[PDB]
């Protein structure tokens, strides 16, 4: 709600049929996580956990790279969005 | 058919385009491959690009930028603001032959590497957007021999292949350099807002007129104790309001890297210069800064491949210049090239001129000087958490006239400064970031 | 004179009913001729055994009725209406022409207005006089509804307006009134068939989420996908489409041509059920087109309720399966 | 061969341009401009039609000089040649001048192929959207329109006649198109490929042919804010809605459905629902 106010200014080809995030295990996220560090710094709310397992808005990713590397299970399968996809930066 | 090149840079950014210039000015079928829509729609920078890096690269680069809308507001007065809880200590330095001379502008990097990328179109290059390469296409020796996309179609060939992708190493890890992952201590989380400030309140709360602009870099509480330098850039018709910290102390403090951004802005001195014009924000974006530097920076050679940029982490963070030593990079890479063009060899024996450039100049030096920067500031948390609020009720102190007779303000200050910590705590941090410095 | 200031009013009938959009242009015409100085309210209508709809125009408001009649003009050709509506525009010579911005309405009206070389304004939301030259001020939406452009056509004959249906407010049906109803037995000859109509496919055949008059929407709330065929089931009462969110699409329960926002569809119906949608503002730029915003989530401080114009704080699971069964029992009572 | 011409046009991205209520106006500042999403469901079909049929493929844009990378995006679709109509005499166009600079831009590009068989059009543009462009081009050449596309069977190249799919309000029709036609495509056509390097690099080093007004022969004054009937005097953007009110709440376990009928009724807009008359006449 917060931050989607602000994700709204931004410039976006979404590519919904592609999820470039993509989380490699989800019960590493359940039990063998204990802060979850990629809710916690994600510049754009991406991730959300909730019980139903991890909710990923990959829509909104600014393809910093934050959450591949705070991940310290390394269980984010973090890739670019493709060519003309993703966060389209007008005066970055 | 076969989509032959000389050169593939991967990436359009200062790096990729300054690597693509000089190869291009030089007669080279060098071909960009750029996965955003233009060149300059993935880039972050808050704004202050240094024009000595590109009047190398282009020795008419301020002529050539005069007329478009590249470059934003000369960079007259730089300054340093240590945020207090309601005061600053404003430490700036304006000079006058920046405005004939200039120095460094303010810039907005999709209007800059769009403006760039036109450049490197008229020098030769082709540059080709909108296309993310996934992998290297190799011969049967095993070494680079060109670029696959994710085009249905795309398979791009050429005799060298320069990685010049910024930060996010995942296509350096794929030419076998860059042998883990960036670690979350090598990284700064920047994020940044672009606000609209309509042209005239930017020229009043910088003090600047016509053209001419400033730099602010704000230090303070506002980032929780946690070694983040944020900044406030005069654009044109606009202000880049942004701030970067760490990875490791944003990972163990849990404060969604936005908030630091939101207690930037409801600070009351930013608030005070901007009163309503905070929340017309224009924008909002968020990147990576590599601050590992020389302890974590990949082997950037090989066998038809070189590093340029955030790549190869160079990143001169605590004086941001990133830009300068990317700009940089990409004109050693392409003299490297260009020696690797007339010698018909791309192995890593002709190819190790770019790493011995790479020490040569400027770039590995700087590296080397801040190498245990960020390891000392994370060690302290003292520098951002009590020595800028100190360092503001000390001042605020010495200027706060109430009948006290100056001697009981000169001790006042002194158990102001010997309270929050003891002397053998400010004496001891004065070199200990000496080593830090060098 | 007086009658070259003659205001048309095409009548949209689909066999042998008629659109209601052709009686809501009737009645606002008649407020375009209140203000117009010495006007009339025309009615253009084509085709062969509408007297039951002819009478009924002039009980709606229109003054007069030019029945233009041939027996290929029940089935909609727009190759052999722009024939017709542009003789009988040549002939009568008027001054505002009004269709309605249906399918067939914008379709026909952009080949009639360059026949004519006259100037169109489509989907129009804003008819007014200006008092000066007595011209026609048509307001409409443009960039999807984000800007309300006001277009004026000052010289060229006639001011032709494609008017957005629902926008303007119908006259009640009056038998005292009475008017001419001109017969042009209108007459093509060799007539050199392009457009061929072969079958007619059902609209709920496919997703439409746009040309549908009820969107009945959710996400997150309607947990799984079998609360969405509670939602079908309000769906089809209303004779609506059924939308989604981002957050239903990407978890998989309906398919991504029912996705309704920003980089989905944007909906323009007359009732938008918001079953259970936060309301973010990537989700509610493709309702606020709309006329009515129903929101039922369980959220009071959700900020769907402030685009709403309903708003119910309760599940979703008993609230709509418990308005789809009082919308039955309703629905029938009147029926038989 | 057959030979379709795609007007296109190049649209602002509207998924971007946002409202902004304290300036009271569309911030479309910074947006680039980009195919209209209507128009690349219609280069989509036209680089399946030459795929198919090898129909030498145009793409025609009447617009601003920035316009020419909106041509240069449609070759990446792998089509013949792009046309540009870049002037300042067509500035400021409405609908019947865009078509009259359109007409003679096409009869153009019949002096260079043949007769055009095919002409694509989007549904709409987004700024602006009129969709009486499509309409109007084929009233010109006198060709027969089929407007709102879903779908394209049988594409007969020998009879020179094709059935498409036309959605209307009361539901979709299968017409029996006599080419030469005006097609007139949706979104709901197809999906718009992922273009492939061959074609997307030849797009970047293409030239779009730019015609002038001197080029085409047409009136000089038929076609801009003169040629132009209709003059757009006020832009103005839309309220802020209308704020609502709870009319149930989380006590009342259904007893709200029935005050949501009672609030129904209020409404004007409910009259236009074409199955709640029963609630509403009785
Ligand atoms: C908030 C912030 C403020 C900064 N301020 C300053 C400052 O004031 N001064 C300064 O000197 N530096 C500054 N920097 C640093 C500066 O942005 C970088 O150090 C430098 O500009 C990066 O150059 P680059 O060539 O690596 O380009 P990058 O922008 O890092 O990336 C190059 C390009 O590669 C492309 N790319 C990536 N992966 C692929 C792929 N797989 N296929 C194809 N293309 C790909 C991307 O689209 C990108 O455009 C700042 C950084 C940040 C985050
Ligand atoms: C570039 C971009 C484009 C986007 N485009 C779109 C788009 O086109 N369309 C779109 O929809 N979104 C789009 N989004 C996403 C949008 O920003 C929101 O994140 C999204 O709409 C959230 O969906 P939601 O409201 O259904 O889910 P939530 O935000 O989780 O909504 C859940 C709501 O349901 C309520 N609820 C919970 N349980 C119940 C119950 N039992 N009964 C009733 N209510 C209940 C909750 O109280 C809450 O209010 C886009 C995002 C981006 C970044
Ligand atoms: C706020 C505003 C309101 C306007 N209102 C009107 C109005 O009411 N009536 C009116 O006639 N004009 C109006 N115009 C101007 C009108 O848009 C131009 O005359 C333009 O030529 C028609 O574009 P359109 O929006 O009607 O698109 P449409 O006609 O709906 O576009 C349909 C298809 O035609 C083709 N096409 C459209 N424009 C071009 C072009 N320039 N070159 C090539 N092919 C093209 C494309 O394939 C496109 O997908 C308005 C402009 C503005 C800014
Ligand atoms: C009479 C005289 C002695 C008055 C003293 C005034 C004094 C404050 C400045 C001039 C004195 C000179 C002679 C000191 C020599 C060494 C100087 C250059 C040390 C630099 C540290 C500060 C004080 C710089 C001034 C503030 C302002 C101009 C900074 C610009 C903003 C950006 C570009 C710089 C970022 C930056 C910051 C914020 C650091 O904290 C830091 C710490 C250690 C090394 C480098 C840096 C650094 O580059
Ligand atoms: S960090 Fe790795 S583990 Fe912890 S939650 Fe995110 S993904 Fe699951
Ligand atoms: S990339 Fe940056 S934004 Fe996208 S998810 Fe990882 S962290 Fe959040």
């Amino acid at each position: 709600m917060r931050i989607e106010d602000k994700l709204y200014l931004n410039r976006y080809r979404t590519d919904e049929e592609n999820p470039h995030l993509k989380i490699k295990d989800e019960s590493i996220c359940a039990e063998k996580c204990s802060d979850r560090p990629c809710v916690s710094c994600c510049p754009a709310d991406v991730y959300e956990w909730t019980e139903s397992g991890m909710e990923v808005k990959f829509e909104g990713c600014l393809e910093c790279g934050t959450c591949r590397i705070v991940c310290p299970f390394g269980n984010i399968e973090w890739n670019y969005p493709r060519g003309n996809y993703g966060v389209l930066y007008k005066f970055g | 058919m076969k989509i032959e090149f000389d050169v593939v840079v991967v990436g359009a950014g200062p790096s990729g385009l300054s690597c693509a210039y000089v190869l291009a000015k030089n007669g080279l079928k060098v071909a960009v491959v750029e996965k955003g829509e233009y060149p300059g729609s993935k880039n972050v920078m808050g704004g202050v690009l240094y024009v000595h890096p590109l009047k190398e690269i282009m020795p008419d680069f301020l002529e050539k930028a005069a007329n478009s809308k590249a470059l934003e507001r000369n960079v007259i007065e730089q300054n340093l603001w240590l945020l207090g809880n309601e005061g600053v200590i404003k430490i700036g330095h304006r000079n006058v032959e920046w405005k004939e001379n200039p120095n460094a502008f303010t810039v907005l990097r999709a209007n800059f590497d769009r403006w760039f990328a036109q450049e490197v179109e008229k020098a030769g290059a082709l540059i080709i957007p909108k296309t993310k390469v996934e992998d290297f296409l190799r011969n049967e020796k095993g070494e680079i021999a060109g670029v696959v996309t994710s085009r249905p179609k795309g398979e791009i060939h050429s005799k060298a292949v320069v990685i010049a992708e910024g930060v996010n190493p995942i296509l350096t890890m794929k030419a076998g350099l860059r042998k883990e992952d960036l670690k979350p201590h090598m990284v700064a989380v920047a994020v940044k807002e672009v606000i609209s400030v309509p042209e005239d309140v930017v020229n009043r709360v910088f003090g600047v007129e016509g053209n001419d602009g400033a730099t602010i870099e704000l230090l303070g509480s506002w980032s929780e104790g946690m070694f983040g330098m944020g900044f406030l850039y005069a654009n044109r018709s606009s202000v880049s309001l942004g701030c970067g910290v760490l990875l490791e102390d944003l990972r163990k403090k849990k404060i969604k890297p936005y908030q630091l951004l939101e207690n930037l802005k409801n600070h009351p001195v930013i608030s005070d210069m901007l009163g309503e014009y905070r929340n017309n924000t224009m924008e909002y974006l968020a990147h990576l800064i590599p601050e590992g530097g020389y302890y974590a920076m990949p082997k950037v050679y090989g066998d038809r491949v070189l590093v340029c940029g955030d790549a190869a982490m160079l990143v001169n963070s605590i004086h941001r210049e990133g830009s300068n030593h990317a700009i940089t990079s990409g004109r050693l890479a392409a003299e490297t090239l260009l020696e690797a063009f007339e010698k018909g060899d791309f192995s890593e024996k002709i190819l190790k001129n770019y790493y011995l450039r790479l020490k040569e100049s400027f770039i590995l030096k700087d590296l080397e000087k801040y190498k245990d920067l960020m390891p000392t500031m994370e060690k302290n948390h003292q520098f951002v958490e009590i020595y800028p609020d100190l360092a503001n009720d000390a001042l605020k102190r010495f200027l706060q006239v109430d009948g006290t007779p100056k001697w009981d303000v000169q001790k006042q200050i002194a158990d102001m400064v010997l309270s929050r910590r003891s002397l053998i705590g400010i004496s001891l941090d004065l070199l200990r970031f000496w080593r830090a410095v060098r | 004179m007086s009658e070259k200031k003659i205001i048309f009013v095409l009548i949209e009938h689909h066999g042998g009913k008629a659109h209601p959009v052709s009686w809501e242009l009737i009645g606002k015409a008649r407020d375009l001729a209140s203000k117009l100085e010495n006007s009339e309210v025309w009615g253009v209508l084509l085709g062969e055994g509408l007297e039951s709809v002819a009478k009924e125009a002039i009980q709606r408001g229109a003054d007069k009725v030019l029945y233009v009649k041939n027996r290929e003009f029940n089935t909609y050709v727009n190759y052999l209406y722009k024939k017709a509506l542009v003789d009988m525009v040549r002939k009568y010579r008027p001054e505002i022409f009004l269709i309605g911005a249906t399918l067939e309405g914008r379709e026909l009206a952009g080949m009639v207005a360059t026949e004519l070389e006259t100037g169109l304004t489509a989907d129009c939301t804003g008819l007014d006089i200006i008092p000066d030259k007595k011209l026609l001020a048509m307001t409409r939406p443009t960039f999807g509804g984000n800007l309300m452009a006001t277009i004026m056509c000052p010289d060229h004959r006639p001011q032709m307006a494609t008017v957005r249906p629902g926008v303007m407010k119908e006259l009640p049906p009056d038998p005292e009134r009475t008017g001419e109803i001109i017969e042009e037995e209108y007459d093509l000859g060799t007539f050199d068939k392009l457009i061929e109509i072969l079958e007619t496919i059902p609209l709920q055949t496919q997703v439409n989420l746009e040309y549908a008059p009820v969107v009945v929407a959710g996400g997150k709330g309607v947990g799984g996908p079998e609360g969405f065929k509670k939602l079908k089931e309000l769906a089809d009462l209303l004779g609506g489409e059924v939308g989604a969110s981002r957050a239903a699409v990407k978890a998989g329960w309906i398919s991504p041509e029912h996705q309704v926002g920003q980089t989905g569809k944007t909906v323009r119906p007359v009732l938008y059920f918001a079953c259970g949608i936060s309301g973010a503002i990537q989700h509610v730029v493709g309702i606020k087109e709309s006329e009515i915003i129903v929101a039922i989530n369980i959220d009071e401080k959700a900020p769907i309720f402030d685009i709403a114009d309903i708003g119910i704080v309760g599940d979703l699971h008993k609230v709509v399966p418990a308005l789809t069964a009082k919308l039955r029992e309703l629905l029938n009572k009147s029926g038989v | 061969h057959a030979n379709v011409v795609v007007c296109i046009k190049q649209v602002p991205d509207t998924t971007n341009v946002r409202i902004d209520r304290k300036t009271n106006n569309l911030v479309r500042e910074g947006v680039p401009s980009i195919i209209n999403p209507d128009d690349e469901r219609a280069l989509e079909l036209a680089s399946q039609l030459k795929e198919k049929f090898g129909a030498t493929v145009y793409v025609i844009t009447m617009g601003p000089p920035q316009a020419k990378e909106a041509l240069k995006d449609a070759i990446a679709f792998g089509l013949d040649e792009a046309v540009h109509l870049s002037d300042r005499t067509f500035a400021g166009a409405d609908t019947l001048a865009t078509t009259y600079t359109l007409y003679w831009g096409i009869k153009k590009i019949e002096e260079r192929i043949g007769k055009i068989d095919l002409i694509l059009t989007g549904k709409q543009a987004v700024d602006g959207d009129t969709g009486q462009v499509g309409p109007g081009l084929a009233t010109r050449f006198g060709y027969a329109l089929g407007a709102y596309v879903v779908r394209i069977e049988e594409i007969d190249p020998e009879k020179k006649e094709m059935v498409i799919v036309r959605r209307l309000d009361q539901g979709f029709e299968k017409i029996r198109l006599k080419l030469p036609a005006v097609l007139t495509i949706t979104d709901e056509l197809n999906k718009p490929r992922y273009a492939d390097l061959p074609n997307l690099i030849r797009a970047i080093r293409y030239e779009p042919i730019v015609w002038t007004h001197k080029d085409l022969g047409l009136d000089p004054k038929k076609c801009g804010f003169f040629g132009s009937p209709t003059r757009v005097v006020s832009t103005n953007i839309p309220p802020a809605r209308k704020g609502g009110d709870i009319i149930s709440k989380n006590e009342d376990p259904e007893v709200a459905a029935e005050k949501l009928i009672e609030a129904l009724k209020k409404f004007e807009a409910v009259r236009l629902v074409e199955a709640l008359k029963p609630v509403l006449e009785g």
